[PDB]
């Protein structure tokens, strides 16, 4: 134990585990992430043909302009102007508090950060998908395949002296065929190259791997190129929202050499890349509750074949029925990656051991899953839950153990709305969870490796990022004609009065009291959230939803003196190694 | 059939309650197809040897000298529940009879007791029961499943069906005056038996000494069978919406007009009860109401928004 | 050609574990299931005239004892335990808490005492003619099962606990120089002892020749334990031998013993197939038996390493037309393809062909067998496809031509977790589960086993006539076609009968003869077991006759059998005198080899009577009746079909339909006698018991 309270306002002991993390992270990193891997799959400028404005506009996410909004940061008298910004507008950053709001055109189904290397000081992107329409909603049962846009949105870079001033830039767009897309997931090291990298003209220095859940029911892997790259090769009087129809690197696909029968699979709904080093696996999960495996260098004639366009087709090599109903979600585990878990619309979390796909590790029954969570230094799995079978009240986030430790659930926070997506840092050892009712919560997890039930009160280790409201001043015009989003942020800096401050007392209200909405858009939905990967930008977090508005956020009262201290050794090694 | 399965059988056929030794031989006497082997004092030790050297027949002394068997043409039931050891059937004496295996014979079974010497001992004390596997072996017979774990109240009916073989059981007598419960009752705990397919569902009539005649449904097990002569449209669940949305959308759609719980689960493709939790939890939010309307047998509920 | 048999088989729970459906050549099927076997058997039922498969249910029992491996004493491994969980790098914590090898069971985790695989031994295995189910729970518990009396499954061995406490008498190491002891305290040692004593799998060798056989198991670590088992398998007194080699093969995942026969040469070694994907073939030399040989080289079939798992393999023998020769034709299930390899020993050697037949399905195969005598294999997927597979002959290896079978069209939208082939063909039985209903998956999950026909009557009818096995117990799958077309047409088809009675008239071999005895049995129970009555009372007396024929040739083996051997003077075992009378008794015994040799035995026997006695009157039992035996005071003996000694035992042996019975060996016996008492009935081929 420790006693005291630390500088930033939490207790010592709460923060313990927080500090802790960010060794344990730091150690598995070096070990088991790397520097290069696909050198092969280098970007090729040939094949990223740029979409004129008449060529793209179908593709283009239907809504011009943002829902009406305004924005309020505790402490500060409120401004209460209405904001209403274009398709691909930012909003400029706060000057000292550094959120910022940007328009996605559509409301946001996918989402996640570009892996940039430790120490890197990269450019700071997010990769993301907007639905085509506001309002429209598409049934599982079907292969959609409907076109849609994926959006790489450039964060800048994130750096202290960066901040203030900061914009989100809609660096390019893919022009997608292969459906709405459902997940997406970066290779988890190893793609990025430096942008100055020379390379031969018709190579671009490597932004990214990245792979589509399409709900085509096939997964697509794009190598990304850095966007200057992209404009020097560009006519400079094209269109600067650019958007490309990009040849897929590799397309990947359930079937079989002369499979004539197309795949009762249907719809791909999760992915999870092998965590560790050489990264070579990718698995998805189905909607008819398969998980299948491609194993991406495959050279076998019976796994990859190649199109005549150059892109590969890809087999996969190992597929088990995990679920009797389609898998929700895929966490792949970072400190041994012979073990899988996977939740379902059959609301039963399985733990598995891909050496043995025939019987799981352990089964726990529970409320229908939307999102997990799986830490690295912690045993169990954190899980969202759709509230519809929840014993009421209880409803909201739990962690569960994968069952060695044998504790209890430990119910890290009550909701009433069904949590939409979930995000675990293993930087910070913390979650942070969008919902229906508009907050994002993040938490603070125990040591795990100790009872949970020694935490006699987890009110203590939570907070409210911000609330979405709709404030009056069945369709997203009739509610955008009559309402306008409220944004209301918490002071991240520091947690003193915590329990005190209002966000606190609103949020107490939003647990256990708040009577949910159903009879309108819940334009407030937060439908994802990211905690930054990378270890400069660690304390960053991206949320969006039903809305189409990204905001970012910075953490500040986590970020640390040990954050400051790695960030900087890492900075030193990653210069003595590329010059 | 061989005389010594067919006496295994007729011991196999009696519940947990066994049989004394003169029940055994009227069980004998009595037996459809006829027993093979004449019973006569030297046969009467051969069967009873033959007895005494089966491991998976037991011995017991009960505490009373039991009445023997009216002739069955046309036992108080006791049950024993939830034993930790999984054994199943009535007995009344359950917990106050005793083994006395060790005493009729040796651990290599052989017997230490003529029949003459242990019913010279005993009477009618002593019992001859048949072991689970055996018991329940000769209800399901060769070709049902041991794999079937019933509720006890159903392996107390089949017991009850199983000794009276060819003769069977009115379920009007089982629940009027055996069990002592209500027809509902006993139809309910009957179905699974009928489900896994195990009894026979036969009309008969009864005559009354009166002389009026009544139906009743005769129950006979499978061994001794013997006929006597005389829209809305489902859901397909969307990504993009959680499952009280789409629950309440369906009630929506529906309106004035409303759905049942029933039809929910239905459209819903969800279990019994997942869609009881989806019509309590709109119920709770107060954003549905029920409403009652007598259908069938049973007053149904009917769930309507409260925009109508 | 496919169409469904009438009953399906319910499963009381989730069927379980690697490739889950076996078919026995003793025609029993297993299924194994979380917390049981299902064993069904399927009977030539002559008593009844339900058309359907006469299926008998019993179960072996999941193990309530969760098996621990031996690791090291008691202390020492409780230490190491709490060390590795309670280690702070996330790798070794997180590898000890998940990976369930080294927590069979614990607080939360659920025990994992279900069945992960199961494999039959050959016929003759077990301590009667039968054979043995090896059975292996989720938790590596390695048993081996059999059903002494009908009723009861009872645990053989645990050869968990055998090897366990073999490796800890011996440091964990085979050579103890090669390896000394390393410190259990070092994770990647506890894991490797437990890794060199997991259990894959395992496979049954044929049967070597006193009989033996082999039971090969496959580890974690690519070491194989062949254990070398006594015949007939009477529990670990018969355990003769257990010999551990080492693959180098890395992460195996099936066994098969590859078995072959090329002039005077037999050649056996196991074929292994690593999760990675590549199939090599190991020479194993360490065996007992002298009329065996082993490959003089490991050869490997793929090479690839395609990370395709090789989920299953099989092998049949085939003779090739075009070579003229012995071969051996492997199949092996790799993701969703069939691998095949042909072996054909020349002076080359092993020549060596192979492919990969594609587009078979669109997932990976989850079960394969393979029909023994033809070479046809048959593959499936959990969407419910199953897909017929033709070797067809080619100038040199072969080519494979295939066709799906259409199961929705015998049970519409379903999912197959499991295949297998009836010993000769004749039935496809399948684990099957409510499917996809267009899109919408079911609510509510049930396992049904469910048999669908392979051959017509009248291939089962041209298969049995020309039957080179001649045996009516190996083809009753068979025979089970032949009964139901005479339970539904109540008439032998004409033909059938015009080739009995040619083959009666041109061999007369006692097959035959049984094989007429079955059939007016089905058909007498056909007209419902009047004329219906006359023609009932004359097919009785053609059952009679036959049987009277089929106890005359067994009596004249009998007899003869007495004549050839010593006469023993006590006339102890057989009535020798009341057969001699019983092949007297009729003018029909026109059998000049008969009339003589109850001469010649008449002339050997001994003039003093030595009659068998009532035991419960000390009262002689006159030879009355061909069924049985009555004492003066009227009460009844039953009679061994075997050697006609009365059965006066409290217990005797019952043959599977009830058609006859048989008195146990006794020691008195001689080897002679006790040779003809282990032998099937005369009117039924199959196991007395
Ligand atoms: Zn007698
Ligand atoms: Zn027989």
């Amino acid at each position: 134990h420790c006693r005291g309270m630390a500088p930033n306002g939490l207790p010592n002991h709460i923060m313990a585990p927080v500090w802790k993390c960010l060794h344990l992270t730091k150690d598995f990193r070096e070990q088991k992430h790397s520097y290069w891997e696909f050198a092969e799959w280098i970007p090729l400028a040939w094949k990223w043909h740029l979409l004129s404005e008449l060529e793209a506009a179908p593709y283009l996410p239907q809504e011009e302009k943002s829902p009406l909004f305004s924005v309020q940061r505790e402490g500060l008298p409120e401004d209460g102007t209405l904001y209403r910004i274009n398709r691909f507008s930012s909003i400029t950053a706060h000057p000292e508090r550094w959120d910022v709001s940007f328009f996605t055109g559509g409301p946001l189904w996918a989402l996640d950060w570009c892996p940039v290397p430790e120490g890197a000081g990269a450019s700071q992107y997010v990769a993301l998908f907007s639905s085509p329409d506001m309002n429209e909603t598409h049934p599982l049962s079907q292969l959609h395949s409907g076109p849609g846009l994926l959006q790489l949105w450039g964060l800048g870079t994130l750096q202290q002296e960066s901040c203030p001033g900061n914009r989100a830039h809609f660096v390019y767009g893919i022009a997608c065929d292969n459906g709405c897309i459902w997940d997406l997931k970066f290779c988890p090291s190893g793609a990025w190259e430096l942008p100055g990298t020379p390379r031969k003209a018709p190579l671009l220095p490597r932004l990214g791997l990245l792979a589509l859940a399409c709900s085509d029911g096939k997964v697509l892997l794009f190598s990304l190129p850095h966007p200057e790259a992209l404009l020097a090769q560009q006519p400079p009087d094209a269109v600067k929202p650019a958007i490309y129809k990009v040849q897929c690197v590799a397309t990947l696909q359930v079937g079989s050499m002369q499979a004539t029968d197309p795949s009762e699979c249907g719809q791909c709904l999760s992915l999870a890349w092998m965590p560790t080093r050489p990264h070579q696996h990718l698995a998805a999960g189905y909607y008819n509750g398969m998980v299948v495996f491609w194993n991406l260098p495959t050279n076998s004639p019976l796994q990859r074949i190649r199109l005549s366009d150059g892109s590969l087709k890809l087999y996969p090599f190992q597929c088990f029925l995990a679920h009797d109903q389609a898998v929700r979600t895929l966490q792949w585990c970072k400190a041994n990656s012979h073990f899988l878990v996977s939740a379902g619309s059959d609301r039963k979390i399985k733990f598995w051991d891909l050496r043995r796909p025939y019987e799981p590790i352990n089964s726990i029954k529970r409320f229908l899953s939307t999102e997990l969570a799986w830490l690295l230094p912690y045993n169990g799995v954190t899980v969202a839950q759709d509230n519809c079978y929840a014993s009421y009240g209880l409803c909201g986030i739990h962690y569960i153990d994968a069952g060695y430790l044998g504790f209890k659930a430990y119910f890290t926070a009550p909701r009433k709305g069904t949590v939409w997506s979930l995000s675990g840092s293993d930087w910070l050892g913390t979650i942070a969870a969008g919902d229906i009712s508009g907050e994002l919560i993040a938490a603070i997890l125990p040591d795990m490796a100790l009872n949970p039930i020694n935490v006699k009160r987890p009110v203590e280790r939570r907070f409210p990022i911000y609330k979405a409201d709709l404030i009056p001043y069945r369709t997203y015009t009739e509610t955008v004609n009559h309402h306008y989003l409220l944004f209301q942020d918490t002071d991240l800096g520091s947690f003193h009065d915590l329990l005190r401050r209002e966000p606190m007392l609103r949020m107490q209200e939003g647990e256990g009291h708040s009577q949910l909405c159903l009879d309108r858009l819940q334009l407030e939905a937060i439908h994802k959230v990211r905690f930054s990967p990378n270890l400069d930008s660690y304390g960053w977090l991206v949320s969006g939803g039903q809305s189409g508005l990204v905001r970012i956020h910075f953490v500040r009262g986590l970020a640390s003196p040990l954050g400051h201290r790695m960030q900087l050794e890492s900075r030193a090694h990653f210069n003595a190694m590329f010059q | 059939m061989d005389a010594l399965e067919s006496l295994l059988d007729e011991v196999a056929l009696e519940g947990l309650d066994g049989l004394c030794l003169p029940a055994l031989w009227s069980r004998l006497e009595t037996r459809v197809p006829p027993f093979p082997l004449p019973l006569e004092p030297c046969t009467q030790e051969f069967l009873w040897r033959a007895l005494a050297t089966h491991p998976g027949i037991s011995f017991y002394e009960e505490p009373r000298e039991r009445p023997d068997l009216q002739l069955q043409d046309r036992y108080p039931i006791h049950m024993i529940l939830e034993n930790k050891d999984g054994i199943q059937g009535s007995c009344r004496y359950f917990k106050e009879r005793k083994n006395i295996t060790n005493d009729i014979r040796t651990k290599s079974l052989q017997p230490r007791c003529t029949m003459v010497e242990a019913f010279d001992r005993w009477g009618k004390k002593l019992i001859i029961v048949a072991s689970q596997a055996m018991r329940y072996r000769a209800l399901i017979g060769q070709e049902g499943d041991p794999d079937l774990k019933l509720p006890d109240f159903s392996y107390c009916i089949l017991e009850r069906l199983g000794r009276s073989r060819w003769q069977g059981e009115l379920q009007r007598d089982l629940h009027t005056t055996a069990f002592k419960v209500d027809a509902g009752k006993l139809h309910y705990h009957r179905k699974i038996l009928n489900k896994n397919g195990l009894i026979t569902m036969q009309s008969h009539v009864i005559r009354l000494p009166t002389g009026a005649q009544q139906h009743s449904i005769l129950l006979l097990l499978n061994r001794f069978h013997v006929d006597r002569r005389s829209t809305v449209p489902p859901v397909d669940i969307v990504f993009e919406r959680d499952m009280l949305t789409q629950t309440y959308d369906l009630i929506e759609r529906r309106g004035t007009k409303g759905i049942s719980q029933a039809e929910i689960r239905v459209a819903m493709n969800v279990g019994k009860l997942e869609a009881r939790m989806l019509c309590r939890l709109l119920q709770r939010f107060k954003v549905v109401k029920g409403f009652m309307e007598d259908e069938g047998r049973q007053r149904t509920t009917k769930y309507i928004s409260c925009v109508f | 050609m496919v169409t469904r048999r009438e009953p399906a088989v319910k499963l009381q729970y989730a069927v379980s574990g690697l490739e889950p459906l076996a078919w026995s050549e003793d025609h029993r099927v297993s299924v194994s299931t979380a917390r049981s076997i299902a064993v069904l058997e399927l009977i030539c039922d002559v008593h009844n005239p339900g058309q359907d498969l006469v299926i008998h249910r019993t179960s072996v029992p999941a193990p309530l004892n969760s098996c621990l491996l031996k690791v090291g004493s008691k202390t020492e491994v409780a230490e190491c335990k709490e060390k590795f969980a309670a280690s702070k790098d996330p790798t070794v914590s997180q590898t000890f808490m998940l990976d369930r090898v080294f927590n069979p069971e614990g607080k939360a985790l659920p025990p994992m005492r279900g069945f992960k695989y199961t494999s039959w031994s050959p016929m003759g295995c077990d301590a009667n003619g039968r054979c043995l189910l090896a059975a292996l729970t989720m938790d590596n518990r390695l048993t081996i099962q059999a059903n002494l009396n009908r009723l009861q499954w009872v645990q053989l061995v645990d050869l968990t606990e055998i090897y366990g406490e073999r490796l800890y008498e011996t440091s964990y190491r085979l050579s103890k120089n090669e390896a000394p002891e390393g410190n259990l305290g070092d994770f990647a040692e506890f894991q490797r002892r437990h890794s060199m004593q997991t259990p894959v799998r395992m496979e049954w060798s044929g049967i070597c020749t006193v009989g033996s056989v082999l039971l090969a198991v496959l580890f974690e670590n690519g070491n194989i334990a062949v254990w070398q088992f006594q015949l007939p398998f009477v529990g670990k007194e018969s355990i003769s031998s257990c010999n551990t080699i080492e693959s180098g093969i890395t992460s195996p995942s099936v066994l098969f013993w590859w078995e072959y026969e090329h002039n005077n040469r037999k050649m056996s070694g196991l074929i292994v197939g690593s999760a990675f994907g590549p199939i090599k073939i190991l020479p194993v030399n360490l065996k007992a038996v002298k009329g065996y040989f082993t490959l003089r080289q490991p050869v490997i079939l793929w090479k690839e390493m395609d990370q395709l798992p090789v989920h299953s393999i099989k092998c049949v023998p085939l003779y090739h037309p075009y070579q003229k020769c012995s071969c051996s034709l492997v199949v092996a299930a790799r993701g969703s393809y069939v691998f095949w390899c042909l072996l054909l020993i020349s002076k080359a050697g092993l020549n060596v062909h192979n492919s990969h037949v594609t587009g078979l399905h669109s997932l990976p195969i989850v079960s394969m067998t393979a029909d023994k005598q033809n070479g046809t294999v048959y593959t499936c997927s959990s969407d419910g496809k199953v897909r017929q597979l033709i070797p067809i002959f080619t100038d040199v290896a072969l080519k494979f031509e295939h066709q799906l079978i259409k199961l929705s069209d015998v049970f519409g939208s379903v999912r197959t977790h499991g295949i297998a082939v009836s010993p000769c063909g004749a039935y496809l039985a399948i684990i099957t589960t409510e499917g996809m209903i267009n899109g919408l998956h079911p609510v509510n999950k049930n396992y049904q086993v469910q048999f669908v026909t392979l051959k017509t009557f009248e291939e089962a009818a041209a298969q049995l006539l020309e039957s080179s096995v001649q045996n009516l117990f190996k083809q009753v799958d068979l025979i089970d076609l032949v009964r139901w077309k005479i339970l539904k047409d109540k008439h032998i088809p004409q033909f059938l009968q015009e080739a009995l009675e040619k083959k009666i008239e041109s061999s007369g071999v006692t097959y035959f003869w049984r094989f007429k005895l079955f059939l007016l049995r089905i058909l007498y129970q056909s007209m419902q077991k009047e004329p219906m009555e006359e023609k009932l009372l004359e097919i009785q007396g053609k059952i009679e006759a036959v049987e009277m024929h089929l106890t005359r040739e067994h009596m004249k083996r009998v007899l003869g059998e007495v004549y050839l051997h010593t006469w023993i003077t006590e006339n102890t075992s057989i009535p020798t005198r009341g057969l001699c009378n019983f092949l007297m008794s009729d003018e029909e015994y026109d059998d000049r080899t008969a009339r003589v040799l109850i001469g010649h035995i008449s002339k050997k026997m001994n003039k003093q009577t030595f009659p068998e006695h009532c035991s419960l009157c000390k009262e002689i039992l006159p030879f009355t009746d061909r069924k049985q035996a009555v004492c003066s005071n009227g009460h009844i003996w039953l009679r061994c079909f075997l050697t006609y000694q009365s059965c006066q035992s409290l217990i005797y042996r019952r043959c599977l339909l009830h058609d006859s019975i048989a008195r146990h060996p006794a020691p008195e016996d001689p080897d002679w006698i006790k040779r003809l008492l282990q032998s099937p009935c005369p009117f039924c081929d199959s196991p007395v018991f």
